[PDB]
């Protein structure tokens, strides 16, 4: 017959173990709960919904003295699988989950030695909430973490800790998520820069109740930014360069305002998408949400100055006159400054003639004042562009090049010195 | 039935459904797992999650539930609730949003002999990492791991019912097609417990995608669109709607450029084939507009302040044209007889201002007939070689 | 006190739920089916899914459950939560979720000869494979299987119900509990007991019962509000044969204005069917057809732009161009010496601009003859494809018969 | 712990958590409520649904579980899992979903005098009327109404929750520095607690815990009102244009169509209440109609440009109000003004009559565009004082909405 | 409570729930169903749902649940857990997206003298027949339709609290207003069971909603783009933008449409009003970007080519302008030299003549912008009229 039946039988049944009572063997003495994190997958991180989903095992351990027995008597039995509805276990849970999810879903078996060490190791796909920092987005880098507490019995009680391992006889505590090498899946979007793990104790609080204590998963992810770089931010940036360029177009083309206003409206349309891309949280504008008000507001003055040199080019004698001070300044000194290039039917037939040569010459001044307005005009934009453009550039060179000089800080706990890495433990 | 009812409440009287199934604690349990697809609910790419519905068909002896049928009437098969024997914990381990492990549990066959059979519904919403390199003519190669979780190898041990998962029963997808489908066993050696073996039985499903709806609605206007980027050359300036043309084609390529860019997951892994085609085209188109905006101002050149150079007038009104075969290209008496005067020298005046604007109207045509040319061999020399 | 008590406790005091309630060994039990639809709540073709208000109703024999009525005093029909009794686990094979049960586990009839009444209500979300080819034209045939989750053929034997001694082989519609959906008509509901031959009696997929839906779109508001503005805002490219060539004239606004239109159709009409791939909507083939055809006429409007505005400058008028263009294809449809030099010289300069003018005209008039021609060959394109769309939409009609082979209607 | 077996056995033999605790008939029982808030998730406008994770901080008193620790070898308390002893059926009564109950079933903790507590965890749904007049520079005052379900004030007493020394009551949410999340999006201004009763029905009694919440609405700014201050800049450049250019109704015709298109995508963010108007939307209508009014003065701009005598006849009124009175007021005005041989005098005389008749019409001609061009600019002047006066008054009166210094509650 | 802890162990120790509470089979239980309606969370007009907050208040009398208060220090009232004790299966017949019957049981009151009263909560998503042919001034009748799933009249007898439905403590929606509420008790004999009644109760709500949101945001900009229609006659063909006006106004107008038609179902039962106007105004902007395009083509018509027709110019130029009272309308080598001058006067002639031709061909296409313009007031005049 299977001794595991009679074993179990012995320590469920015979011995009448009751799965309501802490497993110590006086009331005053505490429990130690070890606890580790292996991170199996990096599902996904909604920046609309603030939430960072990930697929997780969560690993405990303690000591139930009531769950020991001598190998020698039964066989040789080492271990034992035993379902969590029949033994004492820890209820650990995740404080900062956005949805009703506070503890693992798939309650698995769990392992007990002979010496009473009990094991136990299930997946938990964690729905916790995470404030993204959208200062530098899409050259942005959050810092996500997973906050465990017990709630179910107070610091006197229990005591959370991280789960120590042996290398060379010396026990290092685990201040990092674990990450199989081979089981990891690297996330397409995120990859993990740093991963600690910290035991937290609030002095402030009292060990009577149950926010005295908890162990919190840090996970400070970098966005990888290639996707965002070369579907949003290429395109946005040609577009606008075309605004300055269409300082370049005479006012006779009649395409000047169309060419200003179709760039001012592309801009506005990404402006839109970028808003539906990201939560709406007030702490920051992005920087691609500042790169496009900073062009959008340029590109306005653009279409403003566009129509004040239409303004200025189709003027005339016949409503405006043409000041020496303007004729002067738009015509000697800004066009050097910006190198810009360079008998009585015999007397009816006499005075017939004399009327058509005065019109004519009238003609003639009228289409040279209109000429000097044209002038005016093509100075007034080529102004406009040496005064824009250049701002344009380096704006969007500013821009671009700030939020690429942004990298997270290489080492978490600002005040710490410690690497909080795998390959080097304390 | 009486003979039945007696036998289902004499074979669970003393059985412990905590126990494995082997007559000694150092034996361990074969289980022979065989999956079974019924369906293709879904693949979210953007998300890359699939949502399948499967059946997981379990089958192993339990001893215990043995019974000898001349006892009972002849009766050589029962279903018995799940709930009520022991069963395996098999858990699919990349599972993304649905549940871990077996969460209907529906009846299994006991064989008078002990054989189990178990054959419960499941919807795996697994983990799918999806390339995007051809969509939409991509094929995806996505898997659903699955093992025992608290069992390992010396206690439990799973096998693959056959080679490859039963799709008798598939329902065509109408959006993808089984290509291929394999199952492979693993034995894996996890940092958590390095000192023995846990098995797992890989299943993975090769995906073509059915390229019609996005060809349809994406690719084929992606293409109309794109091939009206050379008519701006062919248009002249005097019609004042070039840059009309040549914006509104490049604000509906950036447009087709953002919808594709909805349809697929943000990850950088790669970058999709249609998506950097339509980069490149816009970048082309942009070049495009700079060209145009150039030909248009040199169209309009003044001869009053723009004197045409040399080295302008030798190769844009001397050279290229030559080279080009295709196109079709090249008192009051005295106050009277005084205005007479400077009427004529207006007049010639006039002609010899027409005849310099004219010059740079020709250079604007040759110009503007140089790109539409160069437009045309990029256009040949592409679909020659994509061909 | 209530009589029912007693009989209810003898009833289930030794009673087991979970043993099929066969009689002898080759005993069968024959669960009748028949579904009660109630309201067609919606179709949806994106997610691919029916949804359906239906009371499902589900008969058989449990020889355990009879008692004697007069033992009783006359009590022929008791009442019993369904959680208690042997159900025959009858599962909606098609659905779209992992909804198998039904909605609510009402209480079961029970007869005194053994005979079971289970009648609960659900609501199945079913999947319908959808055919696009004729939207919003298109009738659809949706299905609901069910089958038996547990029992294979020799131990259940589904039917369906026979009432007054004929087989009820339809979907019952009862008119007092009947709200027509208002956007889909059904037109024929059979249900037929069908087998998968690929399989033995026994492995439990052998029977099924499936009850077929033949729906039929009411396509009134999809005509006004999608196809109608579509296809009259498409009329309008031909126009663009008609504005002046020149500056101001705005054949190319007026002809990228109904492209662009006409992609945002096709977009919208995207959004309105599902993503598969094994066809392409009628109205997305016209949408792309005149697409086509608009780009072709936005080609045309061009050419017709280059060829008005040509100079003699740049552009020479051969006598072969102006010949045909303008002939057959027209027919189908001291002080005193200085004064004198100066007014020479002024006669001259105005002759040469005359001329240029005229030479200008030429060309405008060969531009737009070129403009009818090409009027008259895309209206007949446009008319062709509107035309052929249209028949094939009108003529698309409802199979006469539920199956093809059959002769029998299939109705109560 | 062989003792504290002992002493759960003894406790609960016949102890039946189906009955309240009431020693003597018609005895309350006094139930504290206090609330703790971890996390002010979402606050869904569209729904009118807020999302809170919180505690639950209640407590009681149980005459059954008492105990003398000297019997027991000192055990003061005992962690007893919440389904084994009688609990008030405290829920939130104004909840959006159905979910009543509390979500996480965490320990009561008793003592040995009967003080049961008890700090349940949920994520509550609950509905928050929403006003809109002043979205997004808008301060909302959303309630989350606790009370038992089952029990009235005949069988319990609802009371405030004391203080961690356990001196006072405590009369508004809690917040917990080392476990808040800050929001964000919305600000936390006042949070008290309150008892309420209903005048007609004496046995009702709840404990409501209000969250005066005011938004920070630079998204808001950033995303949709600058870019239509952008636009309704264009609006008024369209005054400035001279006709002759050719695009005017491009540039009137866009702007109207962006700030269309920007009222239609916020509709998607505010409730579909009709109670009142938001502040955002009435600019944004402002502007729709200012910008329409906009087109059709451009198209009388536009007509009145390209009038000749040949076609129309300036009747008397326009030529006094536009050429005379107008361009004074708007610095406009413009500035101030032999066979052969009889053959050939008759040509000259021709062509001399031909240029004199050419000039009168071209005099008439300019005369209609002056008039063009006054009204063009008298538009760009009103248009200019009506949008900027129009848009400073109405985010004036957004700027003074603060929520009171007082909650009243 | 000692006495009300041996109370409830007297009770219960043999009571079975699966009996219906009643002294002889033969009899009926009378349930008093009363319908207490807290919050109108949605009404979901493209699905067709109408989610609601309701207390389903029950009554019943249970002989079997009835003790003596004064064997027991005087109690006369405890609270139950509704799962220990007989309840009436309640469903919604047309329910559409929840669930069909009560799913959170709560304690229920329960009376020395065997009277209950249990009042637990619901969200019933039932189904609602929108008809939108006013909105948004629509007005709704959607109904909750309830009865006992499994007994017939002579079982289990149901009846209402009162001729409507409990609105006291009713949560003000803000988008619909409650004009009328009632509940009535139906007799009915299916053709399953045609010899016992069937009852029912079937509550229903008239929902006027408030139509200032949809008024604001949909309808004024669709007005305004309808006031923008005829906009495009009274722009002259120089300016070179009448495609543009015309065109935009086009797409606007389909635009609004596409956005009216997401808000409303797919049912042809009935065509909205609102929807029926656009697509008047669609029609007739579409006649008036193909009459626009007619006068484009009569403004640059060639003085050469073609020659006015008498009855064009009597119509056009001699009689309906004057028609109009409100517009402004009106209604050696000298001998080469000698030459040149006589050709430069011909030449002037001949432009002159086909300047002439051009313009009164000007003024035909003037003239047909203006009776077009005057035609779509006629109709603006006539639509509000007759409407408003
Ligand atoms: C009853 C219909 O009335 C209207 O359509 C109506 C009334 N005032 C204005 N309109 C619209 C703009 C209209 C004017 C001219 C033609 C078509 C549509
Ligand atoms: C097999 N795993 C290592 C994943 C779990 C052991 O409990």
């Amino acid at each position: 017959v299977n001794e595991e039946e009679r074993l179990i039988n012995d320590l469920l049944i015979v011995n009448k173990y009751n799965k309501h009572v802490r497993p110590v063997k006086h009331n005053n003495e505490v429990v130690n709960i070890a606890l580790s994190l292996t991170l199996s997958n990096l599902i996904s991180l909604k920046e609309t919904d603030e939430t960072l989903t990930s697929n997780v095992w969560m690993d405990h351990a303690w000591y139930d003295h009531r769950l020991t027995w001598n190998a020698s008597e039964y066989s040789d039995i080492s271990i034992l699988r035993l379902p969590p509805e029949l033994v004492w276990i820890p209820d650990i849970v995740l404080q900062n989950n956005n949805d009703g999810q506070y503890h693992v879903a798939y309650f698995c078996n769990v392992l007990v030695r002979p010496n009473g060490y009990v094991t136990w190791l299930p997946p938990a796909i964690f729905r916790s909430s995470c404030p993204i920092n959208v200062l530098y987005f899409p050259f942005d880098w959050q810092n996500c973490s997973l906050k465990f507490t017990a709630l179910n019995y107070d610091a006197n009680e229990i005591t959370m800790d991280l789960m120590t391992d042996t290398i060379d006889g010396k026990d290092y505590p685990i201040e990092w998520i674990i990450i199989d090498p081979e089981a990891f899946t690297e996330n397409g979007e995120w990859e993990i820069i740093h991963k600690p793990a910290k035991k937290n104790i609030y002095p402030d609080k009292f060990p009577n109740g149950t926010n005295y204590q908890d162990v919190t998963f840090y996970l400070i992810i970098r966005r990888k930014p290639l996707f965002y770089v070369i579907n949003f931010i290429t395109p946005c940036v040609l577009i606008s360069f075309l605004a300055s360029l269409a300082f370049y177009l005479p006012a006779e083309s009649g395409e000047k305002m169309s060419t200003a206003i179709s760039v001012l409206l592309a801009q506005a349309v990404f402006l839109l998408l970028t808003s539906q891309r990201l939560p709406e949280t007030a702490l920051a504008v992005p920087l691609i949400g500042k790169y496009l008000m900073f062009i959008m507001s340029l590109v306005t003055g653009v279409i403003v100055n566009c129509g004040i040199v239409l303004n200025f080019h189709f003027r005339t004698p016949s409503t405006h006159v043409l000041s020496t001070r303007v004729k002067q300044i738009f015509l000697e000194k800004l066009p050097r400054i910006l190198h810009m290039s360079r008998h009585d039917e015999i007397k009816s037939g006499i005075d017939s003639t004399n009327y058509i040569v005065k019109q004519i010459k009238e003609k003639n001044a009228y289409d040279e004042e209109v000429g000097n307005w044209n002038l005016v005009g093509q100075t007034i934009d080529r102004l406009s562009m040496f005064i824009i453009t250049p701002v344009m550039v380096l704006g969007t060179i500013f821009i671009f090049v700030m939020g690429n000089f942004n990298h997270p800080p290489a080492k978490p706990f600002e005040g710490d010195p410690f690497d909080y890495s795998s390959d080097h433990p304390r | 039935s009486e003979h039945e009812t007696r036998l289902v409440a004499n074979l669970l009287e003393n059985y412990n459904k905590v126990i494995r199934p082997v007559e000694h604690h150092t034996h361990f349990v074969d289980i022979t797992v065989g999956l079974q697809l019924i369906q293709l609910i879904s693949v979210d790419e953007v998300n890359q999650i699939v949502e399948t519905n499967v059946r997981l068909r379990q089958q192993w002896i339990d001893v215990r539930l043995r019974w000898n049928p001349a006892d009972y009437g002849g009766i050589k098969k029962i279903r018995l609730p799940s709930d009520d024997v022991w069963l395996p914990d098999l858990v699919l381990y990349n599972n993304a949003d649905g549940d871990f492990a077996i969460v209907h549990m529906t009846k299994l066959l006991l064989d008078y002999t002990g054989k189990i059979m178990w054959t419960p519904p499941a919807i795996f919403k697994s983990y799918c990492e999806i390339i995007v390199t051809h969509f939409p003519f991509d094929q995806q190669n996505c898997t659903m791991k699955l093992g025992i979780w608290t069992y390992d190898g010396t206690k439990v041990s799973i096998s693959p019912e056959s080679d490859r998962p039963d799709l008798s029963t598939f329902m065509e997808s109408g959006e993808w097609v089984m290509k291929d489908y394999r199952g492979w066993k693993h034995w894996v050696y996890y940092t958590c417990c390095p000192d023995t073996p846990y098995l797992d039985i890989t299943y993975h499903f090769i995906m073509q995608r059915i390229p019609l709806y996005f060809v349809v609605n994406v690719i084929i206007p992606c293409l109309l669109f794109s091939f009206l980027t050379g008519l701006v050359f062919y248009l002249p300036t005097d019609s004042g709607e070039k840059m009309t043309l040549s914006i509104s084609v490049l604000l509906s390529l950036t447009v087709f450029l953002l919808v594709i860019v909805e349809l697929i997951p943000s990850t950088s892994s790669a970058v999709p084939l249609i998506g950097k085609y339509m980069l490149f085209t816009m970048i082309f188109v942009i070049s495009s507009i700079i060209i145009t905006v150039v030909v248009i101002n040199t169209h309009h050149r003044s001869p009053s302040t723009h004197t045409m150079p040399q080295w302008v007038r030798k190769i844009f009104i001397d050279t290229i044209p030559n080279v080009m075969f295709f196109s079709t290209m090249k008192p009051d008496v005295k106050s009277a007889i005084e205005g007479v005067k400077y009427i004529a020298e207006h007049m010639k005046s006039d002609e010899e201002s027409s005849n310099a604007a004219e010059e740079w109207k020709y250079v604007a045509m040759v110009i503007d007939h140089i790109l539409l040319c160069v437009f045309m061999l990029i256009c040949i020399i592409g679909t020659v070689s994509v061909f | 006190e209530n009589e029912e008590g007693r009989l209810i406790e003898k009833l289930l005091g030794d009673y087991d739920k979970r043993i099929i309630p066969a009689k002898t060994l080759d005993h069968i039990i024959d669960v009748t089916l028949k579904l009660t639809l109630t309201n067609l709540i919606s179709l949806n073709e994106k997610e691919e899914a029916l949804t359906t208000n239906v009371w499902i109703e589900i008969q058989w024999n449990d020889y355990r459950l009879s008692w004697n009525t007069s033992e009783y005093e006359g009590i022929d029909l008791v009442r019993i939560p369904s959680e208690l009794l042997w159900l025959p686990d009858v599962v909606l094979e098609n659905n779209v979720d992992g909804q198998f049960e039904v909605a609510y586990y009402a209480n079961v009839l029970v007869y005194n000869d053994g005979s079971m009444y289970w009648l609960p209500p659900a609501i199945y979300r079913s999947t319908c494979p959808i055919a696009v080819t004729y939207f919003p034209f298109d009738w659809q045939n949706c299905s609901l299987v069910f089958r038996s989750q547990t029992y294979n053929a020799h131990e259940v034997n589904l039917q369906l119900s026979a009432e007054e001694g004929e087989a009820v082989e339809w979907i019952h519609i009862d008119p007092e509990d009947f709200t027509e959906n208002g956007e889909w008509t059904i037109r024929h509901r059979p249900a037929k007991k069908n087998y998968n031959w690929q399989l033995t009696k026994d492995d439990t997929d052998f029977q099924e019962i499936i009850f077929f839906l033949i729906i039929q779109r009411k396509p009134l508001f999809y005509i006004i509000n999608i196809i109608a503005p579509c296809v009259l805002i498409s009329s309008l490219v031909v126009l663009v044969y008609f504005l002046p060539a020149q500056a101001g004239g705005q054949k190319c606004t007026l002809s990228i204005s109904v492209l662009l239109a006409q992609t945002i159709f096709l977009f919208l009409i995207a959004q309105k069917v599902p993503e598969t791939s094994l066809n392409v909507p009628l109205i997305g083939k016209y949408l792309i057809f005149v697409m086509f055809v608009s780009m072709l006429i936005v080609m045309n409007c061009v050419i017709v732009l280059n060829v008005s505005l040509r100079t003699p400058n740049t552009h020479s008028l051969s006598e072969k161009i102006k010949h045909l263009f303008l002939g057959f294809l027209p027919k189908y449809l001291p002080e005193i010496k200085s004064c004198v030099e100066a007014c020479n010289f002024i006669a001259k300069s105005t002759k040469e601009q005359n001329d240029s003018g005229s030479e200008n005209e030429n060309w405008v008039l060969i531009g737009k003859v070129i403009d009818k021609a090409c009027f008259w060959i895309a209206l007949l394109l446009f008319s062709i494809g509107t035309l052929a769309i249209f028949l094939t939409g009108h003529f698309n009609q409802v199979p006469e018969f539920p199956f093809p082979g059959d002769p029998r209607k299939y109705v109560p | 712990s062989v003792m504290e077996d002992t002493l759960l056995s003894v406790l609960f033999e016949t102890y039946n958590p189906k009955v309240r605790p009431a020693q003597t008939v018609g005895d309350k029982v006094t139930v504290r409520v206090g609330l703790t808030l971890t996390n002010l998730l979402i606050l869904n406008e569209k729904i009118e649904e807020m999302t809170t994770n919180v505690f639950l901080n209640l407590a009681w008193t149980d005459y059954r579980l008492q105990w003398d620790p000297a019997a027991y070898e000192g055990i003061k308390d005992l962690r007893i899992p919440s389904s084994d002893v009688w609990q008030p059926d405290i829920v939130l009564m104004n909840n959006n979903d159905g979910s009543f109950e509390i979500t996480l079933h965490v320990n009561v903790l008793v003592q040995h005098t009967g003080a049961v507590s008890w700090q349940p965890s949920a994520i509550y749904r609950s509905s928050c009327t929403i006003k809109v007049m002043y979205f997004p520079f808008d301060w909302q005052n959303c309630t989350m109404v606790f009370k038992s379900y089952t029990y009235d004030t005949s069988e319990v007493t609802l009371q405030h929750a004391l203080d961690a020394k356990g001196e006072r009551e405590v009369k508004e949410i809690v917040i917990n520095k080392d476990a808040f999340t800050e929001n964000g999006q919305w600000s936390i201004e006042h949070k008290p607690s309150r008892k309420n009763w209903r005048s007609d029905d004496p046995s009702y009694e709840d404990v409501t815990f209000y969250l005066i919440i005011q938004r920070k609405p630079l998204f808001y700014i950033v995303y949709t009102i600058i870019p239509c201050i952008l636009i309704s800049i264009l609006a008024i450049l369209v005054f400035y244009l001279p006709p002759d250019a050719g695009e005017k109704m491009s540039l009137s015709i866009s702007a109207l169509l962006a700030v269309t298109v920007f009222l239609l995508l916020l509709a998607d963010k505010v409730p579909e209440t009709s109670l009142s108007v938001p502040i955002i939307i009435r600019y944004l209508m402002f502007i729709m109609i200012l910008v329409a009014f906009s087109v059709i003065l451009s198209v009388v701009v536009l007509n009145l440009h390209h009038r000749s005598p040949n076609t129309h006849t300036m009747p008397n009124w326009i030529r006094q109000i536009f050429i005379e009175t107008l361009p004074p007021f708007l610095w406009i005005q413009r500035p101030v003004t032999p066979q052969d041989l009889k053959e050939a005098v008759e040509a000259i005389k021709y062509i001399a009559e031909q240029l004199e008749s050419a000039s009168e019409f071209d005099d008439l001609k300019k005369d209609w565009q002056y008039v063009a061009m006054v009204a063009d600019r008298l538009f760009l002047y009103v248009f200019f004082v009506i949008c900027s006066i129009g848009t400073f008054s109405i985010f004036l009166d957004a700027s003074h909405n603060v929520p009171p210094d007082n909650p009243f509650a």
